[PDB]
């Protein structure tokens, strides 16, 4: 079966460089030309420029002539996509598409999952959070108990509650991007307000880039 | 044509040294057609110099090369203990490359020294069968240069001798090893046999 | 057999003197993209001689063989190399793709994109000043008006045939009557006198009877010839006598 | 990452072939000219030839035209070194190199790991150790007690003393090449005129070309 | 700079007209297999009008 | 002297297998004519042959 397998996302900070790469399988990687198209937050499809694994006929965009270098490698059947003095700018969805068996030679019928790039000038921090109490001074209607994270970098970031639990009334609200590059979400869950503390009421938040273990009850 | 380079070459840490080589062939295209390698004992050689106005990437500047007519020289500013390698250089101008005879490297020498003469003579186990061989042992010499001779009472015999000089270890200085094969017969027909080393004078 | 040529701009000339020109070492090589002889056959190079003979090597991107010819014009042709209308030699070129190219791309080749005037046959243009384009004067600085003349070339072995670089040999000797050094493996006999005999001294051939006249030749002279171009008197290359070359019966 | 491994060391005999092989991974096995050098023991650097991945191109050298046949597999990348009629002269360091990013076309920047071919057609003679028995007649000096070990076509030969115990004293002096191809060194310790037999003074003498275990004392 | 031409029996043809001849643009794209003219130059059309 | 062709030879030590057609153009009796078809013999009239 053919598919199109990349490589995670890398987070990397301006002037430094990067190298992503999107395997094929499946098929064979001779005759399929490999290009890469840039989708920026908001906005359209950029492509940039295709490769042959036959022989390297790079036919980049105008305004990707030297801003981008693309290559693969067909003993491996996968293509690269180099990067050199990366920008502000660059932090946008890349994917990789190929030829299909009907059309023309840049039809891109087939795509690839997606690499997530992001860049930015803000170093990795330890989330802090802080534990959203309660109305207690009006408990007029349903109680709602939560947690506050807050100055963390990496996005990816999971917050579960009692190890798992309490499935219902949990609702995840996406962070935003503050002025200094960090984010910040919050997630509360809605319980009866005669129900105060059920068994912990304990918040469990999760960070991998920083191997941040906080638990804490409200 | 086949290149020219000094069979060894010493120097103490700190100072610098230069490598010559002399034979570097010249074709239309130009005259800087010399290239260096590094091989340590044990492993593969490395890329040190090539074109010689120029030098690769994770290469330190110590190294450094210049070419003046048909000799090209290897300049290596800083000597450090890392540096003990055959360095080779090569002529890549009429599509054939050559490589030089290579010299060793190593540091800076040492005082001399005094040649062994430990002697033993014929053990028993040999002798009860029909073979017999004189073994004389040379060592804690420095310089390198001894010839080891023979004699039976004192009559000049070199009948079956071999002899060679190698080094001990880093205690910087050399060693020595002669056998001299015969009959048991030939052993009980005379007195015990003398070995003379001859390093400087009499011994 | 070299493994890297010169630019174009920058082609260097080999000067060949007091040599047997054997031409069937250059036939056993890979077949030549272009061999073509101007002013004589390749098969009878062997058999004349050559007063001075002069090697050129330079490497372009391929597809300019053509401009590398008598009364051409190009990019190469008008600023790089030109060859003369009068033009007597031969011309050599085969793919070298393998040689002087990387998957990287060498940048060890210009061809001087640009020049202020075009340059005549048989000349080398090897400066490297800031093409001046506008009226301001530039100051040896890259700018809106003046760039870099010299650009570099794109090699990669990915390219197809036609992009790749092709070494060019061109021989440009002199097939005039004058004394030469190199004469090929022809060999000689002796030198009878007062008879109807063939002679082949330097290549010319014919049938004529030797009289040894008195004519004085000067160390520059070797031929003469009479009112109809006919050589009717030849210096001997090995002994400095004069003979004379009378028609028989 | 670029890298070239080799095949392991391979020990045979005259008038036998070989075919040793070095794959190279982590770049485009079709424009880089892939070759083979040749290193005596004791010599320098001998260039044997070259080859093209993509079209058979062998430029051998005038010295090894004949005697050595290079070639290579473009479909998975591998280079291989065939020998016919191998000689007793043909035991030597084989490497193979390859042209870099910069450079001329011959200019091997990157070299492999090695294969050494060891041969010889002889006899790999048991050695047999006799006691150098010490001066019982003049005990003036030191005492010194020792073996001698001879008739052995393998150099490689391992001496110890007491199961590898008494390191004090002992040294140990490289074997010399006889006429008849064996070779024969001497191994001796300085001990105190005194300490005749402390424990045992018990020579160990190991080879394992032939697999020959031979201890005695004296 | 055309991804696909037409079919042999449906050549089609492109009238030219009202422009600037440089066939200069032409030597830099894909190296062609056959570049030959019957009734000029090649090297020569930079210098004549049609 | 015996050749070495092999697949691995690029181009310039392949097999190439070469055809001489040698024609003799003079006039004679012919038996090797192309397939072209013949018509009939008109006599005392002016017209192509």
């Amino acid at each position: 079966q053919m598919q199109l397998v990349q490589s995670g996302a890398e987070v990397k900070k301006p002037g430094e460089s990067l190298k992503i790469s999107c395997k094929g399988s499946g098929y064979t990687f001779s005759y399929y030309w490999i290009g890469w198209v840039r989708q920026m937050p908001g906005k359209g499809l950029e492509w940039m420029g295709i490769i042959y694994p036959g022989d390297s006929d790079t036919r980049y965009s105008p305004s990707f002539q030297g801003q981008v270098t693309i290559s693969a490698d067909k003993s491996i059947s996968t293509a690269y996509l180099h990067w050199s003095s990366l920008k502000a700018s660059d932090t946008a969805m890349y994917y990789c598409a190929r030829q299909g068996d009907l059309g023309d030679w840049i039809l891109l019928g087939y795509w690839g999952q997606g690499t997530l790039v992001t860049v930015s000038s803000a170093s990795t921090k330890g989330p802090s959070v802080f534990p959203l109490a309660p109305s207690s001074k009006s408990t007029s209607g349903t109680a709602a108990l939560g947690c506050l994270v807050k100055d963390y970098f990496p996005e990816p970031v999971t917050v579960s509650w009692n190890s798992g639990a309490l499935t219902s009334g949990v609702h995840t609200f996406p962070a935003v991007l503050q002025s200094s590059g960090l984010y910040s979400l919050s997630s509360v869950v809605t319980v009866p307000s005669s129900s105060l503390g059920t068994q912990t009421y304990i918040c469990n938040v999760n960070h991998k880039p920083s191997n941040t273990k906080v638990d804490k009850k409200v | 044509s086949a290149l020219t380079q000094p069979p060894s070459a010493s120097g103490s840490p700190g100072q610098s040294v230069t490598i010559s080589c002399t034979g570097a062939s010249s074709d239309v295209g130009g005259y800087n057609y010399v290239s260096w390698y590094q091989q340590h004992p044990g492993k593969a050689p490395k890329l040190m110099i090539y074109e010689v106005n120029k030098r690769p990437s994770g290469v330190p500047d110590r190294f450094s090369g210049s070419k003046s007519g048909n000799t090209a020289s290897l300049t290596i500013s800083g000597l450090q203990a890392d540096d003990e390698a055959d360095y080779y250089c090569c002529s890549y101008a009429l599509s054939r490359v050559v490589f030089g005879g290579g010299t060793m490297l190593t540091v800076l020498g040492q005082p001399k020294a005094a040649p062994s003469v430990t002697l033993f003579p014929p053990s028993s186990e040999e002798l009860q069968a029909n073979k017999a061989t004189l073994v004389c042992l040379i060592s804690d010499f420095y310089p390198g240069a001894v010839t080891v001779a023979w004699k039976a009472d004192s009559s000049p015999v070199k009948a079956g001798v071999e002899t060679t000089t190698p080094s001990k270890q880093s205690n910087n200085k050399y060693a020595a090893s002669s056998y001299l094969s015969l009959t048991p017969e030939q052993w009980k027909s005379h007195r015990s046999y003398s070995c003379q080393v001859t390093h400087e004078g009499s011994t | 057999n070299a493994t890297t040529f010169a630019s174009v701009y920058a082609w260097n000339r080999k000067r060949i003197s007091n040599c047997v020109a054997d031409y069937s070492v250059i036939y056993n090589f890979a077949p030549f993209f272009a061999f073509k002889c101007y002013g004589v056959s390749p098969t009878k190079l062997n058999d004349l001689c050559f007063t001075n003979v002069y090697a050129d090597s330079f490497v372009i991107r391929g597809n300019e063989v053509s401009q590398i010819a008598p009364g051409q014009t190009g990019n190469i042709a008008d600023y790089n190399y030109k060859l003369p209308d009068d033009f007597t030699g031969c011309v050599i070129a085969w793919n070298s793709n393998k040689l002087d190219s990387k998957p990287s791309g060498n940048y060890n080749y210009l061809y001087r994109l640009l020049r202020k005037s075009k340059l005549k046959p048989f000349e080398r243009d090897i400066s490297t000043e800031i093409y001046q384009a506008g009226n301001k004067p530039c100051n040896g600085v890259a700018g809106p008006n003046c760039y870099s003349p010299l650009q570099s070339y794109g090699f990669r072995p990915t390219y197809g045939v036609g992009h790749q670089p092709y070494r060019v040999v061109v021989l440009s000797f002199e097939l005039l009557h004058a004394p030469a050094t190199v004469c090929g493996p022809k060999k000689s006999t002796n030198l009878v006198k007062n008879k109807c005999v063939n002679f082949n001294f330097n290549g010319l051939t014919g049938t004529g009877v030797l009289t040894e006249s008195n004519k004085k030749f000067l160390p520059f002279q070797q031929f003469g010839r009479d009112i109809a171009d006919t050589t009717d008197a030849v210096r001997d290359p090995q002994t400095l006598e004069i003979l004379d070359i009378t028609p028989c019966s």
